[PDB]
C-alpha cells in the first residue's frame, strides 16, 4: 500500500520560512524520486522540485534559490524548506510520487498540507451548538467560529456518521477571523436515543474540541 | 515554459451524457500529456498517462487521445461521482506544467430546500454574539435568495453565505446564511425570520421564531 | 477560474 502522509497546515510570519514533513510508506526512498507540488490562487497548480534515489535535487527555475529538498532513507522521511515566503506563497503544498522512478506520472499524492503565510496569530475556534427543535426528519449541526488560519476538520460521532453530512466551506469574517458550520440531519425518532457529537479539530492552535449536540 | 490552456472554463452535462475536455498546448508536445481528477478537498488523482494510456483502478468510461498540441480527454457515460475539476499536464519539456482546469458540473431535476433555522446558543450569548443561522438543504439548482427580518425590518450587510460543492450522489447544493448580532441587538428585538426563495418552491418559504418561544 | 483554498475547487 503505497502512502505519502505529510505534516500538518500551520501559519508561517512573513518573509520566514516553511517547513513540511512527507513520510512514505509501501516503496523505499532508495528505489523512487519525491516531487513537491503546490496549488495556489494565484498560479495554480505548480511543480517546485524533485529529490531522487541517489540524493540528487531539481528546483522549479523560479524556487532555485529558496528551495532545499533533503530526506533520511532510513526513516522514509523527505523533508521540504523554502524560505522568504510572502503572502502569495500562501498554498496547498503536496509531496507526489511518480509511477515509474524516473518519471512525471504522479500516480500517488500526499493528503497536501494548508500554508498560511500572514503577520496574524493562530487562534483556536469556538464550537457552539446548532440544536434541532420542534416531515420525521430534524437537521442539527455545529458552529466553529472565530478561528485562524484555515483549515478545521470535522466529523460527526467520531467518524460514524458521516451520511446527511454538509460542513460548509469557511467563510472569512470582518475580523479576520474564520467561521462555518457543519449540519447533518438525522431521524427525529433518534434524537432521544442516540447521540450526536461533532469532532472539531483545528491543527494550527492544537484544538480539539468534542461538542455534544442536544435539543433544547 | 509549455503553457497548457483548457477549454472550456466550465462544463455542464447531464448524467449518462459524453462529454470531452480539450487541453491545448503552446508547442507541440507529442502524446507527453496527464490528466488529473480533483474532486472536493482532495488531492489530484492520475486519470490518463501519456494522452492514451489507462491507469490502474480508474473507470474505463474514462479516455484520452490527440497528439501535437491538441488534447481530448472523454468520460463517454458520466455519473454523479464525476463531479469535479479536470488538469492536463505537459513533460515532454522541463518543467513539467499544468493547464487551469476545466470544471464539470452536473445537471439534475429541480429540487426544493428543506429550510432549517436555528437561533444562537445561550453559550455563544455568555460571549456577547449572535448567531443565527438558516439552512437550505439539498437543493437544485444553485441560485436561491435568503432575506433575513427582524422585527420586520429588511436586513442588509449583517449576514454571509456558505454553499457547498455538488454533492457527489444526488448532485444537490446545500446553502447556509448567518446572521450575525451583538447579543444587545439580539436582546432588543423578538422576530427572527429567515425567507427563502427558490425555483422548486411555488411560494418563499418562511422559517421563523420568537426570542424565547 | 481561480483555485479556492477552502475547498480545493475552482472557483470564478
Amino acid at each position: 500500500q503505497v502512502q505519502l502522509k505529510q505534516s500538518g497546515p500551520g501559519l508561517v510570519q512573513p518573509s520566514q520560512s516553511l517547513s513540511i514533513t512527507c513520510t512514505v510508506s509501501g516503496f523505499s526512498l532508495t528505489n523512487y524520486g519525491v516531487h513537491w507540488v503546490r496549488q495556489s490562487p494565484g498560479k495554480g497548480l505548480e511543480w517546485l522540485g524533485v529529490i531522487w534515489s541517489g540524493g540528487n535535487t531539481d528546483y522549479n527555475t523560479p524556487f532555485t534559490s529558496r528551495l532545499s529538498i533533503n530526506k533520511d532513507n532510513s526513516k522514509s522521511q523527505v523533508f521540504f524548506k523554502m524560505n522568504s515566503l510572502q503572502s502569495n506563497d500562501t498554498a496547498i503544498y503536496y509531496c507526489a510520487r511518480a509511477l515509474t522512478y524516473y518519471d512525471y506520472e504522479f500516480a500517488y499524492w500526499g493528503q497536501g498540507t494548508l500554508v498560511t503565510v500572514s503577520a496574524a496569530s493562530t487562534k483556536g475556534p469556538s464550537v457552539f451548538p446548532l440544536a434541532p427543535s420542534s416531515g420525521g426528519t430534524a437537521a442539527l449541526g455545529c458552529l466553529v467560529k472565530d478561528y485562524f488560519p484555515e483549515p478545521v476538520t470535522v466529523s460527526w460521532n467520531s467518524g460514524a456518521l458521516t451520511s446527511g453530512v454538509h460542513t460548509f466551506p469557511a467563510v472569512l469574517q470582518s475580523s479576520g477571523l474564520y467561521s462555518l458550520s457543519s449540519v447533518v440531519t438525522v431521524p427525529s425518532s433518534s434524537l432521544g436515543t442516540q447521540t450526536y457529537i461533532c469532532n472539531v479539530n483545528h491543527k494550527p492552535s492544537n484544538t480539539k474540541v468534542d461538542k455534544r449536540v442536544e435539543p433544547k | 515554459d509549455i503553457l497548457l490552456t483548457q477549454s472550456p472554463v466550465i462544463l455542464s452535462v447531464s448524467p449518462g451524457e459524453r462529454v470531452s475536455f480539450s487541453c491545448r498546448a503552446s508547442q507541440s508536445i507529442g502524446t507527453n500529456i496527464h490528466w488529473y481528477q480533483q474532486r472536493t478537498n482532495g488531492s489530484p488523482r492520475l486519470l490518463i498517462k501519456y494522452a492514451s494510456e489507462s491507469i490502474s483502478g480508474i473507470p474505463s468510461r474514462f479516455s484520452g487521445s490527440g497528439s501535437g498540441t491538441d488534447f481530448t480527454l472523454s468520460i463517454n457515460s458520466v455519473e454523479s461521482e464525476d463531479i469535479a475539476d479536470y488538469y492536463c499536464q505537459q513533460n515532454n519539456n522541463w518543467p513539467t506544467t499544468f493547464g487551469a482546469g476545466t470544471k464539470l458540473e452536473l445537471k439534475r431535476t429541480v429540487a426544493a430546500p428543506s429550510v432549517f433555522i436555528f437561533p444562537p446558543s445561550d453559550e455563544q450569548l455568555k460571549s456577547g454574539t449572535a448567531s443565527v443561522v438558516c439552512l437550505l438543504n439539498n437543493f437544485y439548482p444553485r441560485e436561491a435568495k435568503v432575506q433575513w427580518k427582524v422585527d420586520n425590518a429588511l436586513q442588509s450587510g449583517n449576514s454571509q453565505e456558505s454553499v457547498t460543492e455538488q454533492d457527489s450522489k444526488d448532485s444537490t447544493y446545500s446553502l447556509s446564511s448567518t446572521l450575525t448580532l451583538s447579543k444587545a441587538d439580539y436582546e432588543k428585538h423578538k422576530v427572527y425570520a429567515c425567507e427563502v426563495t427558490h425555483q422548486g418552491l411555488s411560494s418563499p418559504v418562511t422559517k421563523s421564531f420568537n426570542r424565547g418561544a | 477560474g481561480q483555485f479556492d483554498l477552502s475547498t480545493r475547487r475552482l472557483k470564478g
